């Protein structure tokens, strides 16, 4: 259950664009990081291939939190 | 004012559309640099997506947003099933092409009418 | 004497650069022609090949852009008469094999100075001679050194006239990349020295042409002797293994004496028909490229050169087989830089 | 991708230029989406640009295998917007090289329709007779092919002083080169097969995806725009439709065999029964006036300059007009402003229909039988690409 | 009036015809006949170089500009050669000749873009610019193509006899 | 043949 | 003078009526102009309804589509002008449907009444830039795969702005800007003075 | 004996054996295709010359450019004529070829093939008449017999 948040955390580094260590569970693609808005679906689709799950065109629209983005994957 | 709508009713639905095509594109950018054979880096094809998706980030309009993926939609399409061959996906790179300055002094000193 | 640039730019356009180019037909050259016949400039292309050689180089040019010219070294009247309506003349006359009939000084001191020498009666505004870079007139290979011994003439003959000494180039049709990528026919593939202690900086062609072509249209540059070098310096070890890494091809560096690999370069020379390796490119490819303390050329002359490892992919795709066809750069491992 | 494979622009298979590209499941061809556009040039844009007159050359270039019937459709479709209508002599004439043409065409269908099937020797036998044909283009015209004879007020100039008479040699002859391809082709027990059953078009899907052409004479539909809607004087002629019957490759192939039979019954009237008259209307308000009268009268210079620097002027309003060139309906909708030149000039295209059905027609068949049917439908790059 | 192309009992003689027809190929074998016939008919080639296919008067073939008997340039720049030209090709500019009579300073045919049309041949009231004979100009250079005053002006002088022969066989029809 | 007259 | 049938004038009027009072909803203007055609101008709605009643009605057989253009009034609020020609065998007779279509403002397809439309569609498509919704396969047909712009619109420039050549340092063919050695000479031919109307 | 001579003669041949068997790749684009169609024809045999009817684009010396060379099939053009051989040429046919043709103003039409591929002889007129075009092959077989490549290595 942590371990959907270990990976997540893993995929939204990665990218380099965001999270210079400001990386937070809480932390909001668009609320606080600022990551565009197409950036963020560039995050989603990232965590696509890690999960090997891929996320509908919505609910990417629903999560701007890695945390909650962990909440629906662990569904 | 008065519109009909052609796609969407509003730009909300309109940006669903563009969210999809950009997704479209990103998965697709990987592929065509390899069954193309093109000497670019996905990474940087990836931005040129990008590029192009926001070169027209000002519309307002639903309708226009709407045309704008129907024309965008038939290129990937052209794209995809290598329709568009190595020299017409390059294009968009702008590579041969010498690019020009927009300082107005740089003009000046080149062409007459800027 | 002439010719205000109008035009925006492109193909079509004037930019009032009449300019003779000797040894255009050259891996360079080609280079050298694309940019001037892009700019609009009026290129005169003296020839000695055959007119179906020349002909790749029409089609870069605009109508009436490209002029080509019959000539002959040792005859002077050729010379004289392509520098006769140009105001700039550019010498890339240069070869790695002695030829029967043409010897290193030749190709590369004699000719170029007579060329100058009649430019200047002609009144051409600049020179631009081009001359291997480190090439001291002590230099083993007798080719650097003839080399030098022209740079110096050249001078003589005509004053203030411009002298671009690029590093061996990184291009596709050059040798540098292609040569050791070519060593796959050999099961082995000699390295003196196991490839170290020679750091090489290669220099893409185009930067090399564009820095050639600014110069002509540049005020800053007289008696100048710029040297184009590169954005990375490389020991020939991971050269020679990235090369052979893209090409998709197994590696196996092997010592051989530079005195008895010497010996192989004599062989091939002897051969009749353009030998592939030749005992002074030997030499040449393990005089480790020198440091850079002189007149700077790209950027300095306005294009920011570019990194080996970017266009290489381009150079070196021919080599590969039938699968390894189609795999890119940044999937493969670019290879350590050491600037020694 | 099924192993899609386009059919290549270079194939001396394929016409001029058609990429198609084509899934097939090995040899047999599951989905047909054929490429245009490798030959658009602009020919509906330039014309916007240029006047009635300067606009007569780019109608010979639409179809070319068709040079002259192409100009007649434009020509007519300039008359009806003026209310003027040619000269007696001249519509003889057009009706006369109209058919020629049409000949010209089907030499050509029919034979490059072999090439590709394999046969050779057709085209080198009928070619030979193209040729002399070309001759008569030139001794009327002054070139082999792109003539501009027909201009849009008649024709350009009489016809040379014996050209009649030759147009009769050939005709009196070109009956028995028809007959020989005839026994070299119309029989053979490997035309047939290969042709027969192939690309059959039902009567209702032909008049539904627009054909108009041979390839609803094929199927036994009735209709010829030139007895249905006389142009010209093809009214006071008598020819018979070749109409056809189990519709396939063969039976359009002897369909067009046929024509190329009537249309020497229509030369040879026309021979008989040609008027003594004059070949352009006589109002030097459309056409341009004799050489001698306007080097010797001011009216005349006057009506040369004008004519020759700014036009026509045609009356405003729109017609769409189309003939039966030889590959089937080609109609020019022309919207013409007051002004000189034109505003719109659509040209309609048998052909632009045609490719269209390979689609419908090459189903469940072999890559050989796609020959075939480009063959069958006498595509010509030029009118459908305009 | 209509016509059916292909619009259509089995007895021995009437079936052993037939087997016979697909047994022994008797149809390939007429085919067969045709072009053994032709063999021995005469060919219709011509020796390229010695012999030349023939045109007639009005052969549009290559432009020339024609001059007075006298020695006069025809041309006299109305420049309505330009104005009809299809392709644009005519570039013409004038200026008074010192003589005060009007002339060309520059004519310039681009044969490339040309499609010979033949109208300028057409349009000219002196007739001064005319549809030549040859067909033969094939440069191996682009430049060459291009046409300017002097090269039509030479052009005239060399085809004139022929040009002059043409114009005089043909201007009765114009 | 433009001219049968030599 | 043309050989005017005065007998067909009329008969061509009659339908106009006809099909103006069975449509009352679509038809806007009915006109049988000289040179004798017929042409039913009609509320874009409209596009369906009234080619299948023309397509299949008894007294009206329509069965081929001759055409279907878009002339381009850059002044007219509706940009295009689709015009739909159609032709009957059974009456021998032509009509003419024309619409109006604004840019952005798209008009039905009607691949369904007849498939002949498939491919001019995609051609008004890729000249004109109208939209045709429920089209099978909507995509250019007659311009080059990367061309931005559409064609024939008269707001285009002839030249275009493009233009391709071979460059050897890239090896690959490559646009440019368009730039031309001789300018289109764009001769102005309208006469400053007009011709009383008959 | 002197290899000078020896070499022209052999080269002599050489140019013999390419310029008599001319194997001509022809596109066809456009209409000025009938017009060479018509060479391949009875009238004016090209097989009498050593031209053969046609080739694929391997096989083929010569490519000959009839008709307008479109935005689209420009990259093809290329493509095609960069898969010949080591020896190939290419003979321009039409006014739509040499240069734009009728529709040089064009958006569509490349304005001549020289843009796309080096060009040895152009052929003019709009249906450039199928004399002409042997003409032209006929001063491809000049031009290449004055070709001297072995000469050239010798004195190089
Ligand atoms: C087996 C491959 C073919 C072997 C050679 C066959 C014969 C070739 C031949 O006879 O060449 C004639 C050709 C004839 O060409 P030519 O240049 O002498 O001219 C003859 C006349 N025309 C121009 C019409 C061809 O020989 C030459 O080209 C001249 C040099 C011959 C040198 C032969 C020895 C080397
Ligand atoms: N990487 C490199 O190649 C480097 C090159 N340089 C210098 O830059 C110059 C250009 O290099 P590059 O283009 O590769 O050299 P090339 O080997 O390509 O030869 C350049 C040109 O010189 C002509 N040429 C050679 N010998 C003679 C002669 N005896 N008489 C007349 N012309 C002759 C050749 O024409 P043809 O073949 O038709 O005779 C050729 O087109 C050379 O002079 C070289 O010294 C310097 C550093 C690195
Ligand atoms: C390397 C491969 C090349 C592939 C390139 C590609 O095919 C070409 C291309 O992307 S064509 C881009 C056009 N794509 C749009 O035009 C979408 C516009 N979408 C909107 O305008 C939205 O309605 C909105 C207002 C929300 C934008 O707001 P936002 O700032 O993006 O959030
Ligand atoms: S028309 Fe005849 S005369 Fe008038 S300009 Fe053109 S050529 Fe000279
Ligand atoms: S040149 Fe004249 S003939 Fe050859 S293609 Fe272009 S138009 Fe048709």
């Amino acid at each position: 259950l942590d371990g959907i948040k270990d990976r997540v955390l893993y995929v939204l580094k990665l990218y380099d664009k965001i999270d210079p260590e400001k990386l937070s569970v809480n932390s909001h693609f668009m609320k606080d990081l600022g990551l565009d808005s197409l950036d963020q679906v560039e995050i989603i689709m990232a965590m696509e291939d890690e999960f090997g799950f891929e996320i509908p065109d919505i609910d990417a629209e629903k999560l701007m939190c890695p945390q909650e983005i962990v909440d629906y994957i662990a569904d | 004012t008065s519109v009909k709508p052609i796609f969407s009713r509003d730009l909300n639905e309109a940006k669903r559309r563009v969210r999809e095509l950009y997704r479209a594109w990103y998965r697709e950018v990987p592929n065509t640099v390899h069954l193309m054979q093109l000497d670019i880096t996905v990474k940087q094809g990836r931005d040129k997506v990008r590029e192009m998706f926001m070169k027209n980030a000002h519309v307002t309009d639903p309708r226009v947003v709407d045309l704008l993926v129907i024309k965008g939609k038939m290129e990937l399409q052209e794209t995809i099933k290598v329709w568009k061959q190595r020299t017409h996906v390059m294009r968009f790179f702008h590579e041969t092409e010498t690019p020009r300055p927009k300082d107005f002094l740089s003009k000046f000193y080149m062409g007459h009418d800027p | 004497h002439a010719v205000i640039p109008h035009g925006k730019g492109g193909r079509s356009s004037v930019s009032g650069v009449v300019a003779t180019v000797f040894g255009a037909t050259g891996f360079l050259g080609r280079y050298v022609v694309n940019h001037l016949g892009r700019m609009g400039s009026q290129v005169i292309i003296p020839y000695r090949c055959d007119v179906y050689d020349i002909m790749h180089l029409r089609l870069m040019g605009d109508l009436g852009q490209l002029t080509f010219l019959e000539w002959d070294a040792r005859d002077k009247d050729s010379i004289r008469k392509a520098v006769q309506h140009s105001n700039v003349v550019i010498n890339l006359i240069g070869r790695e094999w002695e030829t029967r009939n043409f010897d290193f000084e030749d190709v590369f001191v004699n000719i170029p100075r007579a060329i100058a020498q009649a430019s200047k009666e002609a009144g051409v505004e600049r020179f631009i001679h081009v001359s291997h870079l480190n090439a001291s007139m002590k230099s083993s290979s007798k080719s650097l050194r003839s080399k030098a011994v022209g740079e110096k003439e050249v001078r003589s003959v005509f004053p203030e006239a411009i002298i671009i000494r690029p590093s061996d180039i990184f291009g596709r049709e050059d040798r540098f990349l292609n040569h050791f990528a070519n060593y796959r026919w050999f099961l082995a593939v000699p390295l003196v020295s196991l490839g170290f202690k020679t750091v090489k900086q290669p220099v893409y062609v185009a930067d090399v042409s564009k820095g050639i072509v600014n110069a002509t249209k540049d005020p800053d540059a007289v008696g100048k002797t710029f040297a184009f070098t590169g954005p990375n310096r490389y020991l020939l070890f991971h050269l020679v293994k990235y090369i052979f890494g893209m090409t998709h091809r197994t590696f196996i560096p092997y010592p051989l004496p530079l005195f008895v690999y010497s010996w192989i370069g004599k062989l091939f020379g002897l051969s009749p028909f353009e030998p592939w390796t030749t005992k002074d490119k030997v030499e040449r490819i393990h005089i480790s490229d020198v440091m850079p303390t002189d007149l700077p050329g790209l950027e300095d002359l306005g294009v920011q050169p570019t990194p080996l490892e970017l266009k290489s992919i381009e150079v070196l795709r021919r080599h590969r087989t039938y699968r390894w066809l189609s795999s890119e750069i940044e999937e493969t491992k670019p290879a350590k830089t050491v600037n020694y | 991708t099924n192993m899609t494979l386009n059919f290549g622009p270079q194939h001396p298979a394929a016409h001029g230029v058609l990429r198609l590209v084509l899934e097939l499941s090995g040899e047999m061809v599951r989905k047909c989406d054929p490429h245009i556009g490798l030959l658009h040039r602009g020919t509906e844009k330039l014309i916007e640009y240029k006047t009635y007159l300067q606009a007569l050359p780019y109608f010979d270039r639409l179809d070319y295998v068709s040079m002259m019937c192409n100009e007649q459709a434009y020509s007519i479709a300039v008359e009806k917007l003026l209310n003027i209508q040619p000269p007696p002599r001249a519509q003889w004439i057009r009706v006369l090289f109209g058919e020629i043409t049409r000949i010209l065409n089907h030499i050509m269908a029919v034979t490059t329709h072999a090439l590709d099937i394999g046969a050779m020797t057709p085209f080198f036998w009928m070619f030979e007779e193209r040729e002399k044909m070309f001759e008569f283009y030139e001794r009327v015209s002054g070139a082999r092919m792109h003539a501009a004879y027909i201009r849009p007020g008649g024709v350009h100039q009489d016809l040379p002083l014996g050209l009649l008479d030759d147009i009769y040699e050939f005709s009196k002859n070109f009956s028995l080169r028809i007959d020989e391809v005839e026994e070299m082709l119309t029989n053979n027990r490997i035309w047939r097969n290969r042709t027969v059953d192939i690309g059959v078009v039902t009567a209702e899907d032909a008049l539904n995806y627009g054909f108009s052409g041979v390839m609803l004479r094929g199927s036994g539909i009735q209709w010829d725009l030139r007895k249905t809607q006389p142009y010209d004087v093809y009214d006071q002629v008598e020819f018979d439709v070749p109409i056809g019957s189990r519709g396939d490759c063969y039976d359009r192939y002897l369909c067009r065999v046929e024509e190329m039979r009537q249309s020497l019954r229509i030369i040879e009237q026309c021979l008989n029964k040609m008027p003594p008259g004059e070949i352009k209307v006589d109002d030097a308000k459309v056409s341009p006036p004799k050489r001698a009268e306007m080097k010797t009268s001011m009216e005349s210079l006057i009506h040369h300059f004008k004519l020759y620097t700014e036009g026509y002027q045609v009356p405003p309003g729109a017609t769409y007009t189309a003939i039966e060139a030889p590959k089937g309906e080609f109609g020019v909708y022309l919207v013409s402003d007051g002004s000189s030149r034109p505003y719109r000039c659509k040209i309609k295209a048998p052909g632009f229909a045609h490719l269209a059905g390979l689609d419908k027609m090459s189903k469940g068949h072999m890559l050989a039988d796609v020959v075939a049917i480009i063959g069958t439908q006498d595509i010509v790059f030029g009118e459908i690409d305009r | 009036t209509y016509k059916y192309v292909n619009k259509k009992e089995v007895d021995m003689k009437s079936a052993t015809d037939n087997a016979a027809r697909i047994l022994m190929w008797t149809e390939l074998i007429r085919g067969l006949g045709m072009t053994l016939s032709y063999l021995f008919r005469e060919p219709a080639t011509i020796n390229y170089p010695f012999e030349k296919g023939p045109l007639s008067p009005r052969f549009r073939g290559e432009h020339a500009l024609r001059r007075y008997p006298s020695g006069e340039e025809r041309c006299i720049a109305c420049k309505l050669c330009e104005a009809i030209c299809p392709a644009q090709a005519i570039t013409i500019e004038a200026e008074p000749r010192a003589d005060g009579s009007r002339r060309t300073t520059r004519y310039d045919i681009d044969m490339t873009k040309c499609i010979y049309c033949g109208f300028c041949q057409e349009a000219c009231p002196v007739d001064a610019i005319v549809e030549g004979p040859n067909f033969e100009f094939s440069t191996e250079t682009h430049e060459e193509l291009l046409y300017n005053k002097e090269k039509l002006l030479n052009n005239g002088d060399k085809w004139e006899a022929e040009i002059a022969a043409n114009i005089q066989a043909d201007y009765l029809y114009r | 043949c433009m001219t049968d007259d030599p | 003078v043309r050989p005017r049938s005065d007998v067909t004038h009329k008969q061509l009027s009659a339908f106009g009526e006809y099909v103006a009072e069975i449509l009352p909803k679509y038809v806007q203007q009915v006109q049988v102009s000289c040179l004798d055609e017929l042409e039913i101008c009609i509320h874009p709605d409209g596009v369906i309804p009234t080619l299948t009643f023309l397509r299949d009605h008894t007294n009206a057989q329509f069965k081929s589509l001759a055409d279907l253009t878009a002339v381009d009034v850059p002044t007219r609020q509706n940009r295009f002008e689709i015009v739909y020609n159609l032709l009957s065998l059974r009456f021998n007779s032509r009509i003419r449907v024309k619409t109006y279509a604004d840019e952005l403002t798209p008009i039905d397809s009607i691949v369904s009444v007849h498939i002949a439309a498939n491919w001019y569609e995609r051609e008004v498509w890729d000249m004109f830039g109208v939209f045709f919704f429920n089209h099978p396969d909507l995509r250019r047909i007659l311009t080059d795969y990367g061309f931005e712009g559409h064609p024939f619109r008269k707001d285009f420039p002839l030249t275009g702005y493009v233009e391709l050549r071979y460059d050897d340092e890239v090896k690959r063919v490559v646009a440019e800007p368009v730039e031309l050695a001789q300018e289109f000479r764009k001769f102005d031919l309208n006469s400053p003075w007009e011709a009383f109307p008959a | 004996s002197r290899a000078e001579y020896v070499v022209t003669k052999l080269d002599d041949l050489i140019n013999w054996a390419r310029r008599s068997s001319l194997w001509p790749m022809t596109f066809g684009l456009a209409c000025c295709a009938v017009e060479m169609m018509h060479m391949a024809a009875p009238r004016y045999d090209m097989d009498r010359f050593g031209v053969v009817f046609r080739a694929s684009p391997r096989q083929a010396d010569v490519m000959i450019v009839a008709g307008t060379l479109t935005n689209k099939m420009a990259p093809a053009l290329r493509k095609v004529y960069d898969q010949m051989p080591e020896p190939r040429y290419v003979v321009s046919m039409g006014s739509c070829a040499n240069g734009g043709g009728y529709y040089h103003y064009s958006y569509s039409v490349v304005r001549g093939c020289d843009r796309i591929v080096p060009v040895d002889i152009y052929v003019p007129g709009c249906p450039p008449t199928a004399e002409a075009l042997l003409y032209g092959i006929l001063q491809l077989q000049r031009k290449i017999k004055r070709e001297q490549k072995l000469k050239i290595w010798y004195r190089r």
